[PDB]
């Protein structure tokens, strides 16, 4: 599977929740493929879109909520997942693009990424699934937090285009549709 | 009682969230985040973090939920989610005000503390973070000083804390 | 078991290991326990002892040293597990004294650190035991990297003294013992 | 062929040991890290590494192992490490080589690196950590000038890294 399929497939599942994108090369990919308004595109500050998410989460814990996390996003900050074991936000989707490596720096390799959903499932995560290349879909529990492993091969497609939105019309966009949709 | 007159007048502004890294100087603000009197009586939502960078990430989440919410932390954790503050709330002007404890501010402090504890405003001033030092005879208009700063900016502000509370 | 039987119990098993022991009350109490030479008390950067005994490890793989962590510093960064079980060091040992709260600022409610021994075995630990707060034995397998698991109650004795040593008398009294012994 | 130049000279001055977390800008460094040949050529060991501030543990530790290390790191990571430098570099005295890769320097980059990019030296400055910046006509003398400084005062120095290497 390559990153396009992969975030087409969680727009797919998940086509009326919120979004928060990790930086990089995801952000830019998921803002070229669909562009929403309930899309958070965090352009810096690595390891961020995780707390943001549980943040999110904890103030409006109806509405669903996913985190568009690669394996360096996740393995930078990755303490983070005690925390929603914790907080166990019943709404809150986990997704980590594996790819191997910090593709959107030039393709280095990430330290490896190993057993991610059974050590999703001890902090607190209510399901964990993996996900092999060619998988068309799958039911989930509508209970959280989960946490979805895509393993990712490198991308072959043109790296997009970067995202126009200023992060104050982000920002903008954002609160206006939680403030909408409630 | 500074930290209850604090905790009162941020709870009367409507700063009800709060995650924060505990230190020593912060002691009774936790005293009455952890307090299950206060939290039903004030409605406080703390959440508990492991690191600054987390805490101030979930701060932004939550304000992104359209709360107001402050960060507690010692003065060395502001090294840990510094990055944060210059590549997030500053960028996409998302405004959590700052309670730090600002250790070795005399320079007779633990040997950990040396450097930042003489360099914690020059490296305010550096990095372009407005702060406002604590007045412990006025602690409400300092950070009623505080919030009108962030309010007119819709930026972070700290308020630095050098002394037990 | 308070924190004084537990390091007096590690020192036992491992008399001629190094210590890296973490900023707080535990760097105090294993000072005041024994003042050793191969101990190397770190008075600040928190969630940095686990890295500095990952590096000694790295360039000495041979001889043994532990790590003393308490829950806090652990849960701060705990995303070092995997660089742990990814450099997979035969002689290294990881001792999370937990407490269930910041006990060096006042006792401040942690994360709660929630099944540790199955997320270290599966983030590439070779074993992970847990320790019960009454029975005094260590048995563990000679091929790390390991971790240590001890819940300890709070402290009932006074904290004591602090370490006397400045960091370059410490650096040195440290480096000197681990260049004569390799 | 400049990164080629600047890695050949840290390795035949015995810097040998290397951590840090991958930037555009280092690109070609890290490309000759994890170069297998170039590992047997010049025994390099590189330890990956999740973050800035486990990167720069596990380099102290190498160091306190009688090793020479250097630490690439784009300088936004610089806000998730700082304090492990004000707390424990310039405290015990331990000295790593920094290779901070200064992007937004000319201010026409990403929003991400604004901050960062207008105010890394200023940073840099207000907590005493010694910076060079890079010739990349004399790239190895740059190296030369911070292994000189490292030597008299046993504490990390950094060069920045403004251009592509
Ligand atoms: C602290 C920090 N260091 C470095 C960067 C630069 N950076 C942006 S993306 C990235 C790699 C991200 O890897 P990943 O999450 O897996 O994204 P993907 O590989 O899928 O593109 C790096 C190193 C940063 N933004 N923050
Ligand atoms: C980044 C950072 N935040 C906060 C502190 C202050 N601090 C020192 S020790 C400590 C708690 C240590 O917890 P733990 O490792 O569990 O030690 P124990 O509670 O067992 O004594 C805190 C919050 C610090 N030194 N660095
Ligand atoms: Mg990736
Ligand atoms: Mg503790």
């Amino acid at each position: 599977m390559n990153k396009h399929d992969a975030i087409q497939l969680i727009l797919g599942q998940f086509p009326s929740a919120y979004l928060v994108s990790t930086c990089g090369h995801i952000s830019r990919d998921l803002y070229n493929i669909n562009d929403r308004a309930r899309n958070f595109y965090m352009v810096g500050s690595m390891g961020m879109a995780a707390p943001v998410g549980l943040g999110l989460s904890t103030v409006y814990p109806d509405v669903p909520l996913v985190v568009l996390d690669g394996d360096g996003s996740f393995l930078m900050n990755m303490g983070i997942i005690t925390m929603i074991g914790h907080q166990k936000p019943k709404n809150f989707i986990h997704v980590v693009l594996d790819n191997g490596m910090h593709e959107s720096t030039g393709g280095q390799r990430t330290v490896p990424l190993v057993n991610v959903t059974d050590i999703a499932l001890q902090v607190g995560y209510e399901y964990a699934i993996e996900i092999n290349s060619g998988q068309k879909s799958f039911d989930l529990p509508n209970e959280g937090p989960g946490l979805i492993h895509i393993k990712v091969e490198p991308r072959s497609e043109k790296i997009g285009k970067r995202v126009h939105w200023t992060p104050q019309e982000i920002v903008q966009r954002f609160t206006n549709e939680l403030t909408l949709e409630n | 009682s500074t930290a209850e007159r604090m905790l009162s007048t941020l709870t009367e502004n409507n700063y009800t969230h709060f995650t924060g890294v505990p230190c020593s100087l912060l002691k009774g603000f936790f005293r009455l985040l952890e307090s299950k009197e206060a939290i039903e009586k004030q409605n406080i939502t703390f959440i508990p973090s492991i690191r600054e960078d987390s805490a101030l990430g979930v701060a932004s989440g939550m304000y992104l939920g359209g709360r107001k919410c402050v960060m507690l932390m010692q003065n060395s954790g502001l090294g840990y989610c510094l990055n944060v503050l210059t590549s997030f709330n500053f960028i996409y002007d998302i405004p959590i005000l700052l309670l730090i404890s600002w250790r070795g501010a005399y320079g007779n402090d633990a040997v950990e503390h040396d450097i930042i504890g003489e360099k914690l405003t020059d490296l305010l001033d550096s990095v372009d973070i407005p702060y406002k030092e604590l007045d412990y005879e006025n602690s409400e208009g300092t950070i009623l000083d505080a919030l009108f700063l962030i309010e007119k900016t819709n930026r972070p502000v700290a308020i630095l804390i050098k002394d037990e509370i």
